[PDB]
């Protein structure tokens, strides 16, 4: 086997404590669908048959709760109250692993063909092979955040060759004394180096076998984002030959299989990267990433599959000329007359009455909304409840929150 | 509204010591690189470019700048590049003489800056169209873009003295940071650089200083308000001081095009190994371009430049780039390659020259072995003498029978440190370091500091 | 439209008359050119009359398309002949020419103008055009060409 | 006000000629050698044809020490001279000319010559400014001439090779491509890859054509029916001074026995025999072949880039030229007609 | 899915070249594979992929990394219950030779190597032990590789020895490892000569021979194929590698190769051929037409000034770029041939092929 | 030959007659009979026409122990004209028609059919003063041919030699 898919689903939201609490970050509802499932549809259109999904109780029963795919899960507990990383879980894994590893993120929506990262694996016998997307904007108001309190949001900076593909730097602002130091051989042996400050990380690493048989022997490393790939860019060029990581390398190179007796146009570690500039990919981790998330999936939805209807089959809409292309209905979602959705994903067994106008929202399982409530630009979580004629506008309403009969409360969190 | 004809400030002097001893009776732009001065070449670049006003700034031996220049093609009444000599003995910097060009109101429009070392075939044209739209779409922002030249890091050009890593942005060709990387190991860029530019912020090690600039008048005039400002300072100034003025400095790199600076030994000589291959095209040694009676050759293959009136003795071999002064006179079974030889030499027989430099009037007695060695004018050279690499015969200088100078050597006729320490007990000529008849003295560390001894 | 008349008033040149012609085709005896100045009648450049040094080709020092200053020696006006030397046209000679044709050019794009504004449809009525107003003061100045254009600068101020 | 403005023009050109040339064709460096020296024999002050000679000669000299491989001004240079002398013997009453100028063995057998051109004619400048005229309008019709010839020498679905991009060649495979279809595969002739830009316009005129490198001539020669190239400069005895590549060209043609036909005009033929000189190839910077990105590997290695390539006369078929077309075996009369044995050495 | 798609071709291709692929390096076939890889084994997948992005270059390095992934995907071979090896492995590598084929036509030595290959599973009795054959099947490559190319590499050296004089300028074009190794080892042994490499558009292959004749302090000078008739006078002696040489005795090599042959025989120089007899073949071919590979087109391209001809070449209806990689020189431009059972004539080539079958 | 490589690709065919036997017409219409572009020419035009030729595929009906062909007259004029432009010649031949007889001499190589052929014997007197020759058969010398093509393969005819050695034995040269 070529690869053995891991998606490491722990739970983190630690931008999103609001919306992790009524349910695990994996099983957000993003586009009517759980978040978790959108990577490992990924790996179904690849192609691939088997995953090792780190999770925890609850997950691994969302996972058997009739959930749509056609592989086989391998889904693996951890204690919840143990403190571990991916490097960790990577670690405990380990004897299920045999191949070079393809770690994914239970937060990755994302349309682009994989094997844009993995032919950058194979063709050059990489170490390792990252995806990354282009630097984004959010022109939009985040629903919950709009006095300011904008954080310093330490840039990461990676410089990569003139090619565009081979990782050269990586380093973070916080471990940097405004001073982005250079080794000097790095330029010597590379003159030009583009460097880059906007870029994100989709936590796609493409790992070979020999990283995880180091892992095993240091414990230092806890995390894989954090820790090993600016480790595995550090060592890229800290010369050649607790063990080192190039103890562990032990199988030729397949770019330098007889350095003599034959031409090939010391480097044994490499790093390999992917930036997409265009199209859709996503790490949802924050609360405007998933809204940004929400507002884009129905495209993505319609493309991936195109049997599934925008509406569901068994919706009761009065008014079934009011509902945008964009706009989803999930299963039962009672909507009134004279009602318009615009541009709003509607979650399922919703009781939605007349005279309701939910413009660019996110309304989420067991929401209902009485006559003549108007919300716009807001998410509502699982079992909230809305009373007469309330407007909502960029407001986060917890699981379960009542709100009074028109009670205009815009731009407020409004958690239990 | 035509700009003004293009201007150029050539600085002929150089305003340190990096030729000492050789400089204590020759300027530097004077020094002969394959038989032609270095200032002939500078002023043949800018007659290329299309310059018709050049003003020459000498300080150091400026009455030899001027008796060479007022000879030269260049101040003739039939050239398109008018020559105006401009003087002083309060020169101690480029700072001094921008602030005099400042005074003088020399320059109206942009012009060039060089100084008077830099062989070069570049055509500014296209840098100065992109310097002149920059400052028509932007006013009075950007106010100077160097030339650089594409190279890798390991060649030979390239001194660690001269060797400069620059943060760029790509997208518009503007330098954000300049930095020399003399003795570094590991280089520092401040964070400010990625403040605004979030795609292009290019860190290049791969560009040679041409030590050419097209500079406006801005220039100059912030050279006056700064009076404590070389052009490395003032770039630094400028990048760092960003915030209270708003001024900018470009960048334009040739790749097709040669451009180098002559500022150390290493540096003449990889130039002048350069200029021999042809790498300076059109300013070859046989083109003669300084329109000289004595300095045409015949160019054969193998690029070796042979002059009129030279006598090759029986069994004489040269190799490959060497080229010969005419009047030069070479006994039998002699070996040369890679080698300069200047008007009016004598060479004896079995004598080996590789690497080495011989200007005008040296004599080499049969013999002798000369790897990698610069003999300055009228230098001799007695019998069995073998100068190891990297070894310095300044003029006037006799090196007696039966020697073997190391590597470093130099040997000249002034005193080491004599007149060093004292910036009257005349010291003989040591024949354990000179030899018998041998006229010169060992000139040690002192001044080998800045010679030919580096990587 | 297709209107075209002669620049001067006779219908033929003269002997020893130096006239701006158009090559048009090569032929065995010389190359058959159109005389510009005289509504474009056909003349022959003799191939003997072409250059006082030997040539071997018409096409060295012909091009079909190609202006040409040449003088006249041999004129048969019932057979329609005219013969043109190019090898006894001197430069200044050639000079006076070119300022000639340019100025009887400049007069008769003018002519045509007016008659192509009065909406004239025939070549008489240009012809009649001709007589009275330029050919008057050409035979009035006893310069052809000169004359005309002289008063036509006259005029304006 | 003559001389001020000739001298600074004689300047111009020549340093024009030493540093580089722009665009100028041959045509354009011709016409341009014609008005300098047609403007030197005007201005300047010549008493007989001996001093107007040697004047000249003088000014001849600087003009091809200029730029050794630019031959066309050379060339016109002592087609001037010629004309000179042809003028000169017309009025010192010598009957017919451009026979007894030569060596014959006739003339030789029946007496000889006796030069001298102390004599003075105040009709000498005229006749040599309406020769040079001549010249001259003989100059703007020779690329006509010989692009007029392209349909004797191309016939349906032929297969025509050329290197590089020549003007001349252009025009008359251009000229042949109005009424028969071709196909034509052009060399690259690197480093200066010209022939694309050949390729390029051939392809704007509906031409089938084919771009290809220099290595595989030989390979793509087994297949091409005919060989139309340009050239530089025609020497004595009908060798070329033609692109780098092109005696590699010959040389594949001559193996498959390919005629190849050399589209050059008149004012290329140079009476310099190719004995020696050491002035042949014109070596421009190492740049074009290997870049100065390489780094130290360059200052062990020897990197040379000629322009030009010597093809010897055996491996050319025909010379097309505004006078027709001829053998290499026919120059040298050529030569006889066009320039005098005396001032072959400027 | 359980066939590769096939490759689609590029551009417009000359007529007469017409009835051979021409592909895009940018168009890989890995766009419609599964990435867990499927029908296609992952080591044939990598190497497909490194092939036909010209990452591995050159006949021995090709066959090298063909033998090497061939290992890999024998020692991951399971036989079927109701299946022998001798037939069911030789049935299962076809698709990964059509897959490589598409990837990159195949090399003449990675053709002997397959048939090699192919040879010695069909000789597996039916009585072995699976992990017996398999092991006996990866000895076998191992021996093959050792001895066909190593053994015989050092044996065409030491005989190539004797053909290098003092004061010898040798003439070598583009990159050829033999070659290189034959310079290489020369000069450590104590000749002294100059080296002048040839180099052609648009690989420049060349400049690799280049750097390593410096490594090893070779004097070395360099200029590309047009100019090859200016250096000619001073060479004396051409030495080519040869990526096969076929039955009639023609060399078959990279584009060019026969017309440094022709200029040498032009300018009365000896040519002489390296090969190691693993790479000689029983095809015949009397041109580069009826048999060559066509590269990239688009690798034509290049950059003279700021602008660049030839950019959007195929909004030129009449226009078409023609990047062949082979050539064929006829046996008569061929002096000698160097290979492991000695120094022989180019005509010995079907004497050698039979001498090395009546072994087999 | 020609017709099975007609089914995948165009080319274009021409025949020489070889008069006065003229079977090339023969060979001309099958080959037209398949689809495939074919000429037909005279024996004169073979050095006119060889030079836009690429290819050259002839029969024969004899190889000799030296690689030579003993092959139909006029083979000779056209393996030269191939040699002038350095057009391959190939032979497409079977095993069997493989020779071990050197052309040394025998005085039997060509056969000289009636010269009616030639010359008909209604132009007379003409007849009685005439020699006239009518050879069938030509021999081509190996220097010639390029390429073998048999049942076995192709080979150089530099290797003829060996295929006699394993199909003839030396004693059985002379029956
Ligand atoms: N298997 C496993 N997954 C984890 C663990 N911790 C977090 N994750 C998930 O794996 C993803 C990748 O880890 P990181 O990107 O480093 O997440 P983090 O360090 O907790 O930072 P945040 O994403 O902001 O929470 C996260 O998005 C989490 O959802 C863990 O300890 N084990």
């Amino acid at each position: 086997m070529e690869f053995q898919a891991v998606v490491m689903a722990v739970g983190g939201g630690s931008r999103m404590t609001d919306l992790t609490s009524s349910i695990p970050k994996p099983l957000l509802p993003v586009g009517n669908k759980p978040l978790i499932w959108y990577p490992l549809n990924l790996l179904e259109r690849v192609g691939f048959e088997e995953v090792i999904v780190v999770t925890t109780r609850d997950v691994q029963k969302a996972l058997c709760a009739e959930f749509k795919m056609k592989m086989k899960p391998d889904i693996v507990c951890i204690p919840d109250d143990a403190d571990m990383g991916t490097a960790d879980s990577l670690r405990y894994i380990y004897p299920k692993l045999k191949t070079d590893v393809l770690v994914l993120s239970c937060d990755l929506i994302t349309d682009v063909a994989l094997h844009e990262v993995v032919d950058l694996f194979r063709a050059y016998d990489a170490s390792l092979a990252m995806l990354m997307r282009k630097g984004q904007d959010s022109i939009e108001p985040v629903p919950g955040q709009k006095g300011k309190k904008k954080a310093v949001e330490q840039r990461d900076f990676i410089g990569v060759d003139s090619t565009g593909k081979r990782l050269l730097f990586m380093a973070n602002e916080a471990d940097l004394d405004e001073e982005l130091v250079i080794k000097g051989s790095i330029l010597q042996k590379h003159p030009r180096i583009r460097f880059h400050t906007g870029l994100v990380d989709a936590h796609l690493y493409c790992l070979k076998k020999y990283i995880v048989d180091f892992l095993m022997e240091n414990g230092s490393i806890t995390s894989i984002r954090s820790e090993l790939i600016p480790y595995l860019v550090r060592k890229q060029f800290s010369s050649a030959s607790s063990l080192d990581i190039y103890s562990f390398i032990k199988e030729a190179n397949t770019l330098n299989l007889a350095p003599y007796d034959a031409c090939w146009n010391r480097s044994q570690v490499r790093c390999y990267v992917h930036i997409m500039k265009e199209g859709l990919c996503s790490r949802v981790s924050t609360l405007g990433l998933y809204m940004e998330a929400n507002r884009q999936v129905p495209k993505l939805l319609s493309a991936l599959c195109p049997e599934e209807p925008p509406v569901h089959s068994s919706a009761q809409i009065v008014s079934k000329h009011l509902v945008g292309v964009d706009s989803l209905i999930g299963p039962e979602t009672q909507i009134g007359e004279k009602s318009s959705i615009k541009r709003s994903v509607i979650g399922s067994s919703c009781l939605i009455k007349d005279r309701v106008t939910i413009t660019n929202c996110l309304l989420m399982n067991s929401v209902t909304v009485e006559e003549g409530s108007n919300i716009q630009g807001s998410v509502i979580c699982n079992n909230a409840v809305i009373e007469k004629g309330a407007d909502i506008k960029d407001c986060l309403i917890g699981s379960g929150q009542r709100i009074e009969a028109k009670a205009k409360r815009v731009n407020e969190v409004i958690v239990g | 509204e035509p700009p003004p004809p293009l201007q150029a400030v050539l600085v002929a002097d150089s305003f340190d010591r990096r030729f000492f001893p050789i400089s204590k009776d020759q300027p530097r732009v004077l020094l002969p690189l394959a038989n032609v001065a270095l200032i002939d070449y500078t002023l043949e670049f800018l007659t290329a470019t299309g310059v018709q006003e050049t003003f020459v700034f000498c300080c150091w031996k400026a009455a030899q700048i001027k008796e060479h220049l007022l000879k030269s093609k260049w101040c003739r009444p039939t050239s398109l590049n008018v020559v105006r000599i401009i003087t002083s003995e309060l020169y101690r910097s480029l700072g001094d003489v921008l602030r005099d060009v400042d005074a003088k109101a020399l320059v109206r429009s942009d012009f060039l800056l060089v100084y008077g070392d830099v062989i070069s075939n570049i055509n500014i044209t296209r840098a100065l169209e992109e310097h002149r739209l920059r400052r028509k779409l932007e006013k009075n922002v950007s106010v100077m873009t160097m030339i650089f030249k594409e190279s890798s890091p390991s060649h030979p050009t390239r001194c660690h003295e001269d060797n400069v890593v620059v943060a760029v942005d790509s997208t518009t060709n503007r330098v954000l940071h300049f930095q020399k990387t003399q003795g570094l190991r590991r280089f520092a860029f401040p964070l400010s650089l990625f403040q605004g530019s979030s795609d292009g912020v290019e860190v290049r090690y791969d560009l040679l200083d041409c030590h050419i600039s097209i500079c406006s008048p801005q220039v100059a005039q912030l050279f006056t308000d700064n009076f404590d400002y070389t052009r490395d300072d003032f770039v630094r100034g400028l990048l760092v001081n960003e915030e209270i003025l708003g001024n900018q400095i470009h960048m334009h790199v040739t790749a097709k095009e040669y451009g180098a600076r002559v500022s150390n030994l290493h540096m003449y000589s990889a130039v002048c190994a350069d200029v021999i291959r042809r790498w300076v095209y059109p300013l070859t040694p046989e083109a003669n371009f300084t329109d000289s009676t004595t300095q045409s050759c015949t160019h054969s293959r193998h690029n070796i430049y042979r002059g009129p009136e030279v006598s090759l003795g029986h069994g004489s071999i040269l190799e490959e780039n060497v080229l010969l002064g005419s009047g030069t006179v070479i006994g039998s079974n002699c070996f040369i390659t890679n080698s300069v030889i200047g008007p009016g030499c004598h060479i004896g027989d079995n004598v080996v020259l590789d690497q080495t430099y011989l200007w005008q009037g040296v004599r080499v007695a049969a013999g002798a072995q000369i790897h990698q060695s610069l003999l300055c004018d009228n230098a001799e050279v007695k019998e069995r003498v073998t100068l190891k690499p990297r070894s310095v015969l300044t003029s006037q200088v006799v090196v007696g029978p039966n020697i073997t100078l190391p590597e470093g050597s130099v040997i000249s006729l002034h005193p080491p440190d004599a007149e060093e320490d004292e910036d009257v007990k005349m010291k003989g000529y040591n024949p354990a370091e000179v030899g018998a008849a041998g006229k010169g003295y060992l000139w040690k560390a002192a001044g080998m500091n800045m010679e030919e001894e580096e990587e | 439209p297709g209107l075209s008349c002669r620049f001067y008033q006779h219908k033929f040149p003269e002997v020893e008359d130096v006239v701006m012609v158009n090559v048009r085709s090569i032929a065995e005896m010389g190359a058959y050119v159109s005389l510009l100045e005289y509504n474009n009648i056909e003349g022959m450049i003799l191939l003997s009359e072409l250059s006082r040094r030997r040539i071997r080709s018409i096409n060295k020092l012909i091009r079909i398309g190609r202006n040409e200053c040449v003088v006249v020696i041999r004129v048969d006006k019932e057979k329609g002949y005219i013969d043109l030397s190019k090898r006894r046209v001197s430069p200044e000679e050639a000079i006076k020419c070119e300022d000639k044709f340019t100025k009887s050019k400049t007069v008769y794009s003018i002519l045509r103008h007016v008659a192509e504004v009065l909406e004239y449809t025939k070549d008489e009525q240009l012809e009649s055009l001709f007589q009275r107003t330029a050919w008057v003061f050409d035979d009035k100045y006893k310069r052809p060409g000169y004359g005309a254009y002289d008063a036509f600068k006259h005029a304006v101020s | 006000a003559k001389g001020s403005e000739l001298s600074e023009r004689i300047e111009s050109f020549v340093e024009t000629l030493k540093r580089g040339g722009g665009p100028r064709s041959s045509e354009e460096m011709a016409r341009e050698t014609l008005g300098l020296l047609r403007q030197i024999i005007t201005d300047h002050r010549w008493s007989n044809a001996g001093e107007l000679m040697e004047l000249i000669r003088r000014e001849g000299r600087r003009m091809t020490a200029a730029q050794p491989s630019e031959t066309t001004v050379g060339n016109m240079v002592r087609r001037v001279l010629k004309i000179i002398r042809e003028e000169y013997g017309r009025l010192h009453g010598r009957s017919d000319e451009s026979d007894q100028q030569e060596s014959l063995h006739k003339l030789l057998t029946s007496g000889g010559l006796n030069e001298d051109f102390s004599f003075h004619y105040a009709q000498l400048q005229s006749n040599i400014i309406e020769a040079i005229n001549e010249l001259l309008v003989e100059l703007e019709g020779t690329m006509e001439n010989i692009a007029a010839q392209a349909l004797e020498h191309i016939h349906s679905n032929e297969v025509i090779m050329t290197i590089g991009f020549s003007r001349t060649v252009e025009a008359f495979l251009k000229e042949a491509a109005r009424k028969r279809k071709f196909h034509v595969i052009v060399a690259e002739c690197a480093p200066f890859c010209q022939g694309h830009e050949m390729a390029v316009n051939l392809s704007k005129a509906g031409i089938e054509t084919t771009v290809m490198t220099d290595a595989a001539i030989f390979a793509v020669m087994s297949r091409v029916n005919k060989v139309i190239i340009g050239t530089k400069t025609i020497l004595a005895n009908g060798a070329l001074r033609a692109v780098t590549g092109t005696h590699t060209l010959a040389l594949a043609a001559k193996h498959h026995s390919t005629p190849l036909i050399v589209c050059a005009p008149m004012f290329k033929l140079s009476p310099q025999f190719p004995n020696e000189e050491d002035s042949f190839h014109k070596f421009v910077a190492p740049e074009e072949v290997l870049p100065f990105t390489e780094g130290d590997i360059l200052e062990k290695v020897s990197v040379h880039c000629p322009v030009f390539d010597y093809v010897p006369p055996e491996l050319i078929t025909l010379f097309i030229s505004n006078i027709g077309g001829n053998a290499p075996s026919y120059i040298y009369r050529l030569m006889s007609e066009l320039y005098h044995p005396d001032d072959h050495v400027l | 899915r359980q066939q590769v798609p096939t490759r689609k071709d590029y551009g417009s291709k000359v007529s007469l070249f017409s009835h051979l692929p021409q592909y895009s390096r940018q168009n890989s076939l890995t766009q419609f594979m599964s990435i867990p890889s499927s029908v296609i084994h992952p080591a044939m997948v990598r190497l497909g992929l490194q092939y036909s992005q010209g990452l591995v270059s050159g006949s021995n390095a090709r066959c090298i990394a063909l033998l090497r992934a061939l290992q890999q995907v024998i020692q991951d071979y399971t036989t079927p219950p109701n299946e022998e090896l001798s037939r069911d492995l030789v049935n299962k590598l076809k698709p990964y030779m059509s897959f490589l084929t598409q990837c990159r036509p195949l090399s003449a030595s990675m053709h002997n190597a397959i048939k090699f290959l192919n040879k010695e599973i069909t000789s597996v009795g039916s009585s072995k032990r699976e992990e017996e054959a398999k092991s006996e099947l990866r000895a076998a490559i191992d021996r093959y590789v050792q001895e066909k190319i190593v053994l015989a590499a050092q044996a065409i050296s030491r005989f190539a020895y004797q053909k290098i004089s003092n004061g010898d300028v040798i003439l070598v074009y583009g990159c050829s490892s033999l070659v290189s190794r034959i310079l290489q080892e020369a000069w450590t042994e104590g000749r002294r000569f100059r080296v002048v490499v040839v180099d052609s558009r648009p690989w420049l292959e060349g400049r690799h021979t280049l750097r390593s004749l410096v490594h090893a302090g070779v004097p070395a000078s360099y200029l590309l194929i047009p100019a090859a008739s200016y250096v000619l006078p001073e060479v004396s002696k051409v030495l080519l590698g040869a990526h096969a040489l076929l039955a009639n005795g023609s060399v078959m090599s990279r584009v060019g190769t026969a017309q440094l042959a022709l200029v040498a025989r032009a300018h009365n120089v000896p040519v002489l051929v390296c090969c190691e007899t693993y790479k000689f073949c029983e095809r015949v071919q009397t041109d580069a037409f009826v048999s060559n590979e066509l590269d990239d087109p688009d690798d034509l391209q290049c950059k003279r000034g700021e602008h660049v001809a030839l950019a959007n070449w195929q909004n030129h209806a009449s226009l078409r770029l023609l990047n062949l990689v082979y050539d064929v020189t006829p046996p008569e431009l061929v002096d000698l041939v160097i290979t492991e059972l000695g120094m022989i004539p180019c005509s010995s080539v079907p004497v050698v092929l039979r001498v090395k079958s009546s072994d087999q």
